[PDB]
Order: structure tokens, then sequence, then C-alpha cells
């Protein structure tokens, strides 16, 4: 051990990769939401 | 040096250490549970990925200071990101964009999951020293230094046009190479 | 035809390279001398820099031809442009193991305590005090003083005191006002309105002799520069 | 200024240590050092396209650069070409 | 304004002009001590004195441990520190190379001869009382001298030299002509530290106690 | 020598070709969760360009697109900053080239790596020579 | 205006003095520097 | 006999002014600096005939100045503001993009009071408050003298609101630190004069950050002021130094007065705000007709040489050297600012001309008459003082400059309407 290691499960190893800022909610989008239809 | 070159060639991920592949398979397995939107597969890929590299990065420089020497991380990073660039698509998933089996980059999955609706499934594998080296757009000098039997078979089946954008292969042709002085613009 | 040959070597440049080219200098560029002999001569830095070997080793010579190749082979790939590695950006052409050894024997010393006088002395001088380093290395040359012979060197108030975080041993302060504050390795004579009259400095030779060598290349090259 | 000097002057002026400091002064100006060789090439091909055997004392890029280096106020050898008036 | 408060080691609840006070700057502290019109700006008192952290304006009382002097003395300053060379890094392309710093630890006062002016014909100084400055406890003391010279109070006080030595705790005052060139006392602390460290190096083999040193 | 030739061949189209790929991401790198040491925390920032401004209260010690050397480091290990947004060849925008900010600084001349320069042979070769010692 | 020295110099102090020489003045007077080290200690060796 | 010079007339400057520079990184190429009353300026000792590149003659390397970041981050590149001291919190409080003096002015101030620093010896050589020109610091005698309302009123205002900065930052309650940078309030004023008028807005690029910064440098602040310059600033970025270089192909020899660009292209007016400084040859300077006349354009350029694109007008000296010496800036800055009409190559009529060139002369006299003052006494008012207040010269100065443009667009348009007809 004594490295870098995400932990085990996921709820929190989200939280931990937005520690890091590697992923974020601001980063989820498709073509609906970039576009901007609403009849889809 | 043998373990230099077993961690850079991986035979298989358990093999650098345990602890990456139970991870990778705890990730893949709860993130297929949950997050089955395409953005469950983007959120996975990205996190292997993440610790794949930090994981290989963090042991080659371990490997190396316990000898004495010191190298910089770029010329560690410049590798590590060649071995883990590509992604494997799923076999289960076939349509007419892709087939289940195939290599693509990583960020060509990516853009084409934000774009594309139809089920794209692909799970991040981590190439070796040799088999990164052996699926290379050009098939002239990158590709044909190993086999030079099947690289040019396909090649010649396939008529792949390839784009002298390297440097061996203005090499074994003969201009200038595009580096330096003859890179222009 | 010597003649013709030397008018034509005096500015081409001329390419070397070692049979096993291991490390990225193994291939520099360096201007040719013509040498009576059957081996090529290299400068010794160069040579520690390119690995050398206790046997012979090889050395491949080129000559570029075209225009571009000259001017590619004076402007980049010179011994002078080329002195930080790649690996970290350490020097790769440092003093070999003789340079070491000289500059080790004149930066040293020598002894200090009861290796240089017998008795303690409690009981009961040095070189007289040398107004210039050049007088200094005048008296060694003149064999009348020691490399090791400590003395005393007027130092013309520069304020770089090189020295450690130690207090003077004594403080001679006079009824005057004038008081000498001695350290281990120099002299402070202040005045009673903060002013410092006098610095001298106890040293040898040997590290005056490298100051002087290194501010008068510095100097010269600033020089030849204009 | 140092009594004992003229010596090391002397032979930086004489062994040609004076292109490697204009090389690395004329390297201060420029971004890229490979654009500065390609200039550079380009100028001694057209110098010696012009007058073959009148290239310059000896050569066309050390013309070039001592051209370079009088332009700004330094001056310079044709070509960096000083014999020795000492050679019996 | 002349104002004395308790000696308890806090703010004063206001600030002063520092144009009447002596800015005396030290390593990790800073003193003031009121000083009275005067054509040589050397007359002290030490009835009023500050202490404050390196350019700050939280203004203290020190800790006093020795009678200070109640009324109008003539003194001159010296420092006792040591040089402290460093070698910073060097991001730039001309970067110093290195950097000087005084580091002043003590600060003393010496008092002159009757409160002559150094302009007088017949100038003295007297060592019987200095008045040293600490920088790591915020103190102001006096040096315990000890005069060891034949003469007593009728010898003229224009043959003396005050040695400082032990880090600025010990003063002796001796004659002018028994003094020791810096060559001697240099030898002297060398040889000794010299031989305390080769009898450590020795002291730890089987041949010991039955051995000489010659 | 097998694995310096295997390494070379790996890597030998990243050439630098621009300036800046426009990426917004950058890796953090904190001495209490990635470096234990101070060394090894010292030398993964020397010659790196900074992803974030470096805010402590109301002023910043380093802004965007700056580069880091010794001083920098030193100075962000006195002020204790601990989350620190460096660029790196991970957050680039391209697997055939990388860009000038991405790489860094060059440890030949000492400052950024000029457009054209062949990164990736320098990279393996700094990478087998070691092995040989 | 370089540093006074009265302490020995090994290879690593070496090493060091020229890492800051070249970062101070640059590899033009660096080497020239070298140069007239190394004719130094031959002399003295 | 000695050669009759331009910088002749001035004697040799203080060598210290160039001793404490030459012991840092500092080199001066071909150039001597030389004191008169006006001022200190910049002359060249050595021949320079036309190159075929830029001649460096001035090398002043980055950590000798002052640098405060344009955007809203405030980088200090040359590091002299510890962190934690009191003044960044009032150079922070101010507008990113009306007020910029500030900041460099209590940078200024900030540096007066530092050890070790270059400004503490430099700040001998800067003018005093009795010998600069700028209208911050004069009287309401001298602003109401100029007879210029509104160039007054934006003076009074400045003033104001340099005197409520420094009312509203130092205050009483503020620590020692910041009230021994300016206790008087003449020092700030004084600060933010200087940093106004000597200030230099450059593109600088340090490592990998390129960003455009206010700097005041030192030893290029004495450069004059000329609408032909013969030199301009260039940063190197490889030993972080700015340097000056004059112009490719520009014949300078002895004795000729080095100057460079200061805000090319704006008006008369701007000049006397900031620099307080005043030309009649400002090829820029707008004159304001309210008349409909409208005067030919090609005609009036062709007769006078000014040959070239509405952007970029000279006079054609080969076309006409000896018969045209009254072309200077002003009759440019005429050609620019007069109602002009042209319709595609219709000849011109010279009876609407000369009906037009009447009605000018008549609108110039009018707007010329509503001064109170003539041309002849300013003349001799200028002189009449030997030694006076700077702020009263630069005033008669501006009046007396634009009345002689107004009398110079007269004139040319006599000589276009008595050559229009050859
Ligand atoms: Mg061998």
């Amino acid at each position: 051990d004594d490295d870098d290691w995400f932990p085990l499960d996921i709820q929190e190893a989200f939280v931990e990769m937005r520690k890091r800022n590697i992923f974020d909610v601001s980063d989820m989008y498709t073509i609906t939401d970039a576009w901007g239809w609403t009849w889809e | 040096l043998p373990k230099v070159e077993q961690v850079l060639e991986v035979r298989s991920v358990d093999s650098i250490s345990m602890n990456l592949e139970k991870r990778i398979e705890g990730w893949n397995k709860c993130i297929t549970r949950i997050l089955g939107i395409p953005w469950g597969f983007l959120i996975g890929a990205e996190l292997t990925i993440a610790q794949s590299r930090i994981s290989l990065v963090n042991k080659i420089q371990q490997v190396y200071r316990s000898q004495g020497v010191q190298i910089h991380n770029r010329h560690l990073e410049i590798i590590v990101r060649q071995i883990t660039s590509k992604v494997l698509v799923s076999e289960d998933g076939m349509s007419n964009v892709f087939s289940p089996g195939e290599l693509i980059g990583l960020l060509r999955a990516e853009r084409m999951g934000r774009a594309l609706e139809e089920a794209i499934c692909y799970r991040v594998v981590l190439l070796g020293i040799t088999r990164a080296s052996l699926n290379t757009q050009s098939f002239i000098s990158e590709a044909s230094f190993q086999e030079t039997a099947r690289v040019l078979a396909k090649a010649a089946l396939r008529g792949r046009i390839d784009w002298l954008k390297g440097l061996k292969e203005n090499v074994v042709l003969g201009g200038v190479i595009p580096v330096g002085t003859g890179f222009k613009g | 035809v010597w003649e013709i040959l030397q008018e034509v070597m005096q500015g081409h440049p001329v390419l070397l390279n070692r049979a096993p080219t291991l490390h990225r200098l193994g291939i520099q560029a360096f201007q040719p001398v013509l040498v009576e002999g059957r081996a090529i001569c290299l400068h010794p830095l160069v040579c520690k820099g390119f690995n050398a070997d206790f046997d012979g080793d090889q050395m491949a010579v080129h000559v570029p031809l075209s225009l571009e190749a000259q001017v590619e082979a004076r402007l980049l790939m010179f011994s002078h442009m080329n002195l930080l590695s790649p690996a970290i950006g350490d020097p790769i052409s440092v003093p070999t193991q003789d340079m070491l050894i000289g500059l080790y024997v004149l930066t040293s010393g020598n002894h200090r305590g009861i290796c240089v006088n017998r008795y303690n002395p409690c009981n009961r001088t040095k070189e007289p005090f040398f107004s210039n380093s050049y007088d200094a290395i005048g008296a060694y040359r003149q064999k009348r003083i020691n490399l090791d012979s400590p003395l005393w060197l007027r130092w013309r108030l520069d304020q770089r005191v090189i020295a450690s975080r130690e207090t003077p041993i004594e403080v001679h302060y006079e009824s005057l006002g004038t008081f000498y504050e001695i350290y281990g390795h120099y002299l402070i004579v202040r005045s009673l309105k903060k002013q410092i009259l006098f610095i001298y400095i106890r040293t040898t030779v040997g590290h005056i002799a490298l100051y002087r060598e290194i501010e008068e290349a510095i100097q010269g090259f600033s020089r030849a520069y204009s | 200024r140092i009594p004992f000097l003229e010596e090391q002057v002397r032979k930086i002026r004489d062994g040609g240590k004076l292109l490697t400091m204009d090389i690395h002064r004329l390297l201060l100006n420029e971004d890229n050092r490979f654009d500065f060789v390609n200039e550079i090439a380009a100028e001694a091909k057209q110098y010696v396209e012009n007058n073959r055997d009148e290239y310059g004392a000896k050569k066309a890029i050390l013309h070039v650069l001592s051209n370079r280096m009088n332009d700004a106020g330094v001056y310079r050898a044709e070509a960096y070409m000083e014999s020795d008036p000492f050679k019996p | 304004v002349f104002t004395q408060g308790w000696d308890s080691e806090k703010i004063v609840d206001y600030r002063i002009n520092e144009e009447e006070f002596h800015k005396i700057s030290l390593l990790d502290c800073d003193f003031f001590i009121r000083k009275p019109p005067d054509p040589d700006n050397d007359v002290y008192d030490f009835r009023e004195m500050y202490v404050t952290p390196p350019d700050t304006d939280i203004y203290a009382i020190p800790r006093v441990l020795a009678p200070m002097p109640q009324k109008y003395i003539r003194c001159a300053m010296s420092d006792y520190g040591c040089y402290n060379v460093t070698e910073p890094p060097i991001d730039a392309p001309r970067d110093p190379m290195y950097k000087s710093e005084r580091e002043v630890s003590k600060v003393f006062l010496t008092k002159h001869y009757r409160n002559r002016r150094a302009g007088d014909p017949e100038f003295a100084l007297d060592f019987e009382e200095i008045y040293v400055i600490d920088s790591k406890t915020k103190s102001i003391t006096r040096a315990k001298v000890v005069v060891t010279v034949p003469g007593g109070r009728n010898r003229d006080r224009k043959n003396d030299l005050l040695v400082i030595r032990d880090n600025g705790t010990s003063f002796k005052i001796i004659p002018s002509e028994e003094r020791d060139d810096p060559t001697t006392v240099i030898e002297k602390e060398e040889w000794k530290k010299s031989r305390q460290d080769m009898e450590r190096h020795l002291r730890k083999l089987r041949d010991f106690s039955v051995s000489n040193w010659f | 020598g097998y694995l310096t030739r295997r390494l070379v061949e790996v890597v030998q189209h990243i050439v630098v070709r621009r300036t800046d790929c426009g990426t917004a991401r950058g890796i953090s790198v904190s001495p209490r969760n990635g470096m234990m040491p101070e060394r090894i925390f010292i030398q993964t920032l020397i010659g790196r360009v900074l992803a974030d401004d470096i805010y402590m209260g109301p002023r910043c010690i380093a802004t965007r697109n700056q580069d880091i050397g010794i001083g920098l480091v030193n100075r962000f290990i006195t002020f204790r900053a601990q989350p620190i947004s460096i660029r790196t060849p991970f957050t680039c925008r391209s697997t055939s080239w990388i860009c000038r900010l991405c790489y860094g600084r060059s440890p030949t001349h000492g400052d950024l790596v000029e457009l054209g320069e062949a990164v990736g042979i320098i990279a393996g070769q700094s990478i087998g020579e070691p092995g040989t010692q | 205006n370089l540093v006074f020295h009265n302490k020995a110099i090994n290879g690593t102090a070496m090493k060091r003095l020229i890492s800051r020489l070249i970062d101070h003045f640059g590899m033009a007077y660096t080497s020239h520097i070298l140069d007239q080290v190394k004719t130094l200690g031959f002399q003295q060796a | 006999q000695p050669h009759d010079t331009p910088a002749s007339q001035l004697e040799l400057a203080d060598p210290d002014f160039y001793k404490i520079g030459y012991v840092r990184s500092f080199r001066a190429y071909g150039i001597e600096f030389r004191e008169g009353p006006d001022g200190y300026g910049v002359f060249a000792s050595r021949d320079v005939e036309p190159l075929r590149r830029a001649r460096v003659i001035m090398e002043i390397p980055l950590e000798l100045m002052l640098t405060i970041s344009k955007k809203l981050p405030w980088m200090f590149f040359p590091d002299i503001i510890p962190v934690g001291h009191p003044i960044f919190d009032i150079i922070n409080s101010t507008n990113p993009e009306t007020d910029s003096d500030l900041r460099l002015a209590c940078l200024l101030l900030y540096a007066f009071d530092c050890k070790d620093n270059f400004w503490q010896l430099y700040g001998d050589f800067l003018p005093s408050d009795d010998e600069c020109t700028s209208f911050l610091l004069a009287t309401e005698e001298d602003l109401l003298e100029l007879q210029d309302e509104k160039l007054a009123s934006t003076m009074r205002e400045q003033q104001q609101r340099a005197l409520e900065f420094w009312e509203k930052n130092w205050h009483s309650a503020v620590p020692l630190k910041i009230k021994r940078l300016a206790r008087d309030p003449e020092r700030f004023i004084w600060a933010m004069c200087i940093a106004q008028s000597r200030s230099i807005n450059l593109q600088m690029r340090i490592g990998a950050l390129v960003q455009d910064a206010n700097l005041l440098v030192p030893y290029a602040d004495m450069m004059n002021h000329s609408f032909q310059p013969n030199c301009f600033f260039h940063w190197r970025f490889k030993d972080r130094m700015l340097e000056v270089m004059i112009n490719a192909g520009q014949r300078i020899r002895k004795g000729d007065e080095m100057t460079v660009d200061y805000m090319a292209g704006q008006k008369n007016n701007f000049f006397m705000q900031r620099y307080g400084f005043s030309s009649p040859v400002n090829p820029w300077d707008v004159i304001h007709f309210t008349g409909d006349a409208k005067i030919h354009l090609d005609t009036f350029l062709s007769v006078f040489n000014i040959s070239g694109l509405p952007g970029e007008y000279y006079h054609n000296s080969r076309l006409s050297n000896d018969g045209d010496s009254f072309v200077d800036g002003a009759i440019i800055a005429a050609a620019r600012t007069l109602p002009t009409w042209s319709d595609g190559d219709l000849p011109p009529i010279p009876s609407l001309e000369r009906k037009a060139v009447k009605e000018l002369q008549e609108e110039c006299h009018q707007m010329l008459a509503e001064f109170p003052t003539t041309s002849d006494e300013d003349q001799k008012i200028l002189d009449s003082m030997p030694d006076c207040r700077r702020t009263l010269e630069a005033a008669i100065k501006y009046r007396l400059h634009r009345k002689l443009l107004i009398e110079k667009v007269i004139q040319a348009l006599d000589i276009y309407q008595d050559r229009i007809l050859f």
C-alpha cells in the first residue's frame, strides 16, 4: 500500500474523483442537452 | 530491468498488482449496475484510466528510485499515456458504425458516446509495449518492424493509405524528417 | 598541399561519433585541428562525457557537405550549446578525477589544532597583511610562504563575508570606541559611529587563487565580448 | 581591472571563441532555434548564388554571421579570419 | 509626555510617536527608548521602553531584569551578532547567487565617562555600566563586568580593553598592553576543540587508560 | 538495448506541433495524499505549467499558463498550498502530438519546448539509458 | 561576485556550482569558467 | 572649433546616473545622456548609417523596473510586495478598468520605502514638485488661464479624485506601514503624476506567461516625444530585458536626439492631460468646423505633395522639397480635419472652391477671435517671464500652439486658393 488508491465502493469514489477534479456534473451532457431540443 | 519490462508490457493487470485488478473488476460491475446511461460507461472509463495511469507511474518511479537513478515524470507519462490511450468495444453490441471487436481511441469513443445514442459499450484495455506499436496509423515503419508478414498482408488487403506523418516512415522513404529544421509552418 | 588543407579546414566543422551510441550526446560536432600522429585528440571533459574507456575506443569522423548541414552543425551540434542532460537537467560536463583532486587539494586547507601546534598557544605572528591577492601569489611563487601557510588578506569591504551563524570569539572594545570583532575566519575593525574601517580574511593561497582565476575568467570573457 | 588578463583575451580572439559567443547572443532574440538556422542557410545560399568566388573572406556562413554582428554595433572581423602576423 | 505603567507584558492600548524614540532593530524584536533633544542623538532615557515584533505596531512593555537608570545618560551603541550567508534558489537569468544578512542578537550600550561628548578633548568610556538587549528573551539587563586591573578608581580610564566572550555573557576589563592578537585566540580555541575531539576519538579504544598523550 | 529499442519504437510520432491545445483540465498533486516526502513533491512540479490560479487570501501567488521553478515550489511549501493543478501530457487533447504548455520546460535549454522538437525520442532515450546502470 | 569559499570542494559542490553558474551567467560564460577551472586543477594536481 | 549640433547646447549629465545602473545588468550602446533646463535627454554619439536591421541602444533588465498587470489577477512579476502587507488591500480595492495610475503610484511609494531597491537611488533623478510639467501639480489660476473649459474641468475632477482616494485610504486608523509611505497628501499626488507621465504599456512574456502590463522602466522615460520617431521599445524574453532599438533604414548622425512615440495617434489634448506636453506640429489635432462649405480633397493633397492613404499621410520630398517647406504636421492635420468632398474623378470648379475657401477663412477668423488674447501677446508673455511655473509655461505654450495651428490652416488655405490656378 502506502500509495495513491481510490476507495473500494463507488459512492465515495465519486466524491474522490470530484475532489481531484477528474469529473464533475457540469460535464454530463449529450446532443439533447447541448443543442437544446425538448421534443425528444 | 525485468520489473520495468513486465510493468511496461503488461502481461496481465493482476501481475503488477492484485489491488488494481480487484478495483477494476469492482468498478466495471458497480458501474454497469448503477448509471446504465452512457454517462456510466464514460465515468467508469475515466476512473479506470486515472487509476491505471497513477498506479503505473508510481510503480515505475518506485522501481527507478530503488536503484538510485532519477528520471523526470514527463518521460514516463509520455509512454504511459500511449500504453492506455485505447479502449476496446464489447462483443455484445453491433451496429453500422462499429464492430463488436475493435480497438478505438478513448477520446473518439467518448465523443461518439456523447454524440450517438445507439448502445455503445467499451472497456478500457491496457495495451503493451509491443501490442500498442502493432496497432498504429502507419504500416511502413511503426507496424512493419516485428511481424513484417501479416502487417503487410492486411494492409494490402484493405488498401491502406498511409500519410507520412511519422519519423521512421520518412527515414525508410528517404525524404526530410518533419522534426526540427524539417518541421515547416 | 598541406597549407591548402589547413586553409580549407580552418573553419569547416566536422562531426565525431562513437561506435556505441548509447547516450544521446554520443554525436557531437568539433572544429578539426591538424595534428601529427595516429590518434584523435579530444578534450578531457568531452571524453568523460562520451563514456571514455581504458581500451582504444574507435571514433568515426564525418564531414558535412551542404550549406544547411554546416549551419546546423555550427549552430546546434556544438558542445557549448549542450551542457545539460535531458534526463533532469544536471550538468553532463563536470570536472574529471584529476581536476576534482586538484580543486580538493586547493580548497582543503591544512591542519588547524593540535596537528599544527605542539603545546597550548595560551603561553605565547602570522604572515604579514597582504594588501592584494597578487602580492600573495607573488610571494608564493617566490617560495617565501607555503601553499598551506595561513595569511591575512585585506578585503576591500565587499560586505559579502562568507561564514556560519557563529558569534565572534572575542570583541576587544577599547576606550576610544574602536572595537575589533575577532571571528574564526575574519576580523572586522569597527569604529564608534557604526563604520566598518577594515576587514581582514584569514585564508590560504589556494582559495584566493581559485577566486581570482574565476573572477578574471569572467572579466576577460566580458571584455573579449566587446 | 585585473592587470594580467590580456593573454586569455588574445587567446579568445585567436582560437575562435568569439563565434561561440556571437551565436549565443544571436539566439537571444529568436523564439525557435530552427527558424534561425533556416534563415541563416537561406541568406548564405542567396549570398553564394550571386558571387561564387566572392562569398566572403573564406566562407559565406561566417560572412553572414559577421554581417549580422556588425549591424548590431559589435565590430567583428571579415568572416572571422585573422591570420597570425608572427608566422615565419 | 512621560508615562510609566505596570510591568505586565501586554499592549499599552495606544501608539507612541516614534520620532521621540530610538529604534534599535534586532533579529526578532525592536526596542524604543525615549530620546531627549540633543545636538548628537545619543542621550537615552530608560524610564520608557517598548518592545514590538519586527515591523509591527503592537507595542508592549519588555522584561526588565536589572535596575535601570532614572536619569539622562549619554551612551554609545554596538551590535553583537553573526552574518548568515545563504544560497538562494536561482529562477531568473541574473538571480543573485548569495544573500547576506547581519542577524544582530545583542546590543551593547556603553555609558560615556562623566556624560562627556565625543568631541571633548579628553573622551573616555565607562565599561562598568553596560546594558545588553537580548532578542530571544525580550529582556534588557546589566553586564556583570569583572574589573581586573591594578590602580582602582584612581587609575585613569584611558588604558582599558573590554574583552567579551561566551556569547556576550563574560566581560573583563584588562589593560591594553596585555591584549591578545586575533591569531593567538583563534589558535587557542582551535587547539582546545581539536584536543577535546581527539580525546573523544581515542577514548573508544581498548588500549586507553594505559596510554600517554605526547 | 532491447528495452530502449522497444521504447523508442513505441513513441516516435509525438512531436510538439501546437502552442496551446486549449484544454481546461489538470491533474491535482497534493503532498498529503500523493507525495509523502517533500523531494518527490518538488521534483514533480519543476518545469510544469499551472492549470489554475493559486490564491492565498486575496493575493495570487501564480496564475494560469505560468511555468514553475524551484522558487515557486518553495513558496508553495512555505505557504502550505496543498491543492495544485498542473498541466501534464495526461490532460492533453491529442494522442498523436502534444502542445508546448502540456509538456512544459525543456531541461536542455531551460525554457518552453520549441515547436518541432522530438520529445518522444528524447523520452525514450532518457528512460532507456539509465537501465544499463 | 562569486561566493568566497573557505571549505573543501568535492564533486557535488562543483556540480552545484556549475548548475548555478549556468542559470546565472549562461553556457557561454560557464564553458570558459570550466575550462579555466580544469587548467588550474591540472596545474595543482 | 566645436561642432554645432542640437546636443552641443546641453551639458553632460552626472556620471553617477549611469554608474548606479552599470553596476546592474544595464548597458547603453552608442548613446549619451545629457541634461538641460527642460530635463534629461538621450542623444547619439556615433554615426549610424542606414542599417538593414534594428540596432539596440539600451538594455534594461526586469529587476530594475515596476510592473502591474492589466487584468484582474494583479501579478507583480518583480516580487517586491510580501504577502500580508496591507498595501495590497489598497491596490486591490480599485476599479480594474478606469484607474491604473493609482496602483502604479502605490507601488512606487512602497518601492521608495524598501531597502536594496534601485528606485531609492533612482528617485534622486526624477523631477521634483517644481520642475514637473504635469497639470495635477497646478493651481486654479493656471487652470483658468488655459482658456479651455473641458480640459480644466477634467483636470479639476482628476485632482479631486486623487485627493479623495488619498483621504479614503490614508486615514488615521491606518497602521504605520502605510502611513510612512505618503505622510502628506502632496506625496501621493506627486506619485500619481510620476506614474501617469512615465508609464509604458507593453505586452511582456516571462517563462510561459504572455500578458500585458503597465511598467515604469528606468532610463527609458528620458526618451523625448516625436511624431516621426527614431526608436521603439522591444521586449526580449530570453533574458527578460527591455530594448530600445533604432528603426531599420533611418540614418542617425552624431548629436541627433533619440526619440520614441508616446500615445501614437492621439489628439493634442490628451498629451496635455497626461504628459503635460504640447506640440504645434501634431499631425492628429482636430479643428472643428460648423460650416457646410466643402473643399476638394485630392487637389488639396496634390498641391501640397501629401501623397499616401488617408491613414498614412506623408510629405513626398522627392516631388518637391525646397518648394514645399511649408509641408509639416500642421498641413497634414488640416487636410485630415478639413471638411472635404470627393465624387469619383469629377474635376473641381474654381468658383466653388474660391467661394468655399473664403467661408472657411471667415469661420477660422470668427473662431480665433473667441479667445480673449492674440498670438503676439502670448508670444511676448511666454518670454516675458524668464523663470515661471512649469504649469503656466505649458498652458501658454498650449494656447500659442492652438493659435499657430489656426494661423497655419489659414495660410495653407490661402496658398491653396492662390496656387490652384497655375
Ligand atoms: Mg572501450
